[PDB]
């Protein structure tokens, strides 16, 4: 069954652990290989393998990784993946000394915001978005990786998984404790990662769950029941909290245009209920131009 | 419990 | 946010009739019959209390049974085996903290043993082919649920009841879509309650009307009046709690009126 692959070199490690490239024999097919261990005596095939799978078999885009097949052994679980030649924070460094062309970033940003709108479409939350998780070929195209964290969601949502998304890229809502969170978290990461194409550095780098709020606080400003009604009633919002003026999405991200910086605001809203869907977004005047450019790798 | 006893 | 709601009800619409088991299967069953299955499922409604699991869970563990008796004969000894890997299955796939394998194992006096238990789930998981996101009567329900006017706790519990007590009977809810019972259900709850009707905003997210419903309904109807004397009572005692603003104490209405 792994008759037809033959291995080449090992291309990074999640959660399952080992991936790596590997070429079809008979087809000539590239393909990464993720490596799951069973072993009978654990707690049998994990549940963020039973996500992957059966989320990405319905998730069928361009914008998305494919999943091109699921291999057995009674030991051994195999997962057969498209493969991609590059994730976008390996890019980011390599673009150093260039910067990244704002119509790569726009094009990436509207593919990004595309395969996002088919996943919530879809009733699947991403709840890991971040440059790492995002792959890209050659032809231009970037696409949602790995959905070991993701899930299937209902409408209105329940309670789900608090402990979500890499910190850096992590919704204010999460950190402040809401019981209920929707899609608009997967947008907050996207935001993010927007700020982060532009400069090349994280829009909100923080190391404690209150430092990153301090952090949101001190370029967004501290929010109140104007901006975001709600808040002060939320598990883990504190009174004490320093309030802090929001500036001026001038200088959080200078080199953005005005249409840029009407985006940004727009996906790092505060109030989940005011912050742009991925539908919406893609109708944003920050489009209007947009073409699909490939990069240089 | 066992079921079908 | 009612954010994706009509894309992804109408995704919900055509999963639901590919995700649909066979509504013969137990014809071609040879050593297992309807009332059998309303006692594995009964177990596993007491099971979700006990592990204190969702209802999408308990739901979501039914629509696997009844696939993968739509493909594979199972003996009488083994029926229940099935049945702990689909509930394991289902927890993984839906709740923040599924029991252990162990768990599954104990709460059938150590029928079966952990290694039996991993090999159904291996088994289970090959004839699903994965397909485990199913559409369910309680996804459907908690839609509909945001078109009342205005929220009616009662409503909403004795609609998961209703909607709950067609997972029991193969015959004839087996013939029904989710979309369908949630419709009979929810409208059934309503008009207990408050007396009112399938709302006009339904018939325009659905494309259902009262006459469309009514075959479901004339079914779930007499569910509902014979639910005391049904030899299975898992659903009935769980809709007493306070959890469930004691729903399965509510009278049925005598008549429906269509
Ligand atoms: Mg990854």
């Amino acid at each position: 069954s792994m008759e037809n692959f033959q291995k080449v070199e090992k291309i990074g490690e999640g959660t399952y652990g080992v991936v790596y490239k590997a070429r079809n024999k008979l087809t000539g097919e590239v393909v990464a290989l993720k490596k799951i261990r069973l072993d009978t005596e654990t707690e049998g095939v994990p549940s963020t393998a039973i996500r992957e799978i059966s989320l990405l078999k319905e998730l069928n885009h361009p914008n998305i990784v494919k999943l091109l097949d699921v291999i057995h052994t009674e030991n051994k679980l195999y997962l057969v993946f498209e493969f991609l030649h590059q994730d976008l924070k390996k890019f980011m460094d390599a673009s150093a000394l260039t910067g990244i062309p704002l119509p790569l970033i726009k094009s990436y940003l509207f593919q990004l915001l595309q395969g996002l709108a088919f996943c919530h479409s879809h009733r699947v939350l991403h709840r890991d978005l971040k440059p790492q998780n995002l792959l890209i070929n050659t032809e231009g195209a970037i696409k949602l990786a790995d959905f070991g964290l993701a899930r299937a969601f209902g409408v209105p949502v329940r309670t789900y998984t608090h402990e979500v998304v890499t910190l850096w890229y992590r919704a204010p809502e999460i950190l402040l404790g809401c019981k209920y969170y929707s899609t608009a978290v997967d947008i907050w990461s996207l935001g993010c990662i927007f700020a982060e194409m532009v400069t090349r550095r994280a829009l909100f780098p923080g190391d404690s769950e209150i430092d990153q709020l301090f952090r949101i606080f001190r370029t967004l400003g501290t929010p109140d029941e104007v901006v975001w009604p709600g808040v002060t009633s939320m598990p883990d919002y504190k009174p004490s909290f320093p309030k802090w003026a929001r500036q001026d999405f001038s200088k959080v991200v200078p080199p953005l245009d005005e249409d840029g910086r009407s985006l940004l605001s727009q996906m790092l809203h505060y109030d989940p209920n005011k912050r742009i869907s991925a539908k919406a977004a893609l109708a944003h005047p920050f489009f209007q131009d947009v073409t699909k450019p490939v990069p240089h790798l | 419990r066992k079921l079908f006893d | 946010v009612p954010d994706y709601h009509e894309d992804i009800h109408t995704y919900l619409r055509e999963m639901e009739v590919k995700c649909k088991p066979k509504v013969g299967y137990m014809k071609k069953q040879p050593d297992i019959t309807n009332s059998m299955r309303a006692i594995l499922v009964d177990w596993l409604v007491e099971v979700g209390e006990e592990y204190k699991l969702q209802n999408e869970t308990l739901h979501l563990a039914v629509n696997y049974i009844d696939r993968f008796l739509s493909s594979m004969s199972v003996l009488r000894g083994k029926l229940q085996l099935v049945g702990t890997a689909a509930m394991l299955l289902a927890s993984k796939f839906e709740e923040i903290y599924p029991p252990e394998v162990a768990e599954f194992v104990y709460i059938t006096d150590d029928t079966y043993t952990k290694k039996q238990v991993l090999r159904m789930e291996h088994l289970v998981l090959k004839v699903l082919t994965f397909d485990l996101a199913a559409p369910t009567v309680n996804q459907f329900l908690t839609q509909y649920f945001l078109h009342q006017q205005p929220a009616n706790c009662k409503v909403e519990s004795l609609a998961m009841f209703l909607g709950e007590l067609s997972l029991i009977d193969a015959d004839p809810y087996l013939k029904y879509l989710p979309s369908v019972i949630a419709g009979a259900a929810f409208h059934l709850a309503l008009y207990t309650v408050t007396g009112q009707s399938w709302p006009e905003s339904l018939i325009r997210k659905t494309g259902y009307t009262l006459e469309s419903l009514k075959p479901c309904l004339m079914d779930l109807h007499q569910t509902y009046l014979k639910a005391p004397q049904h030899a299975q009572q898992s659903i009935r005692e769980k809709y007493k709690n306070s959890k469930y603003h004691g729903v399965s104490l509510l009278n049925p209405p005598e008549t429906l009126n269509l």
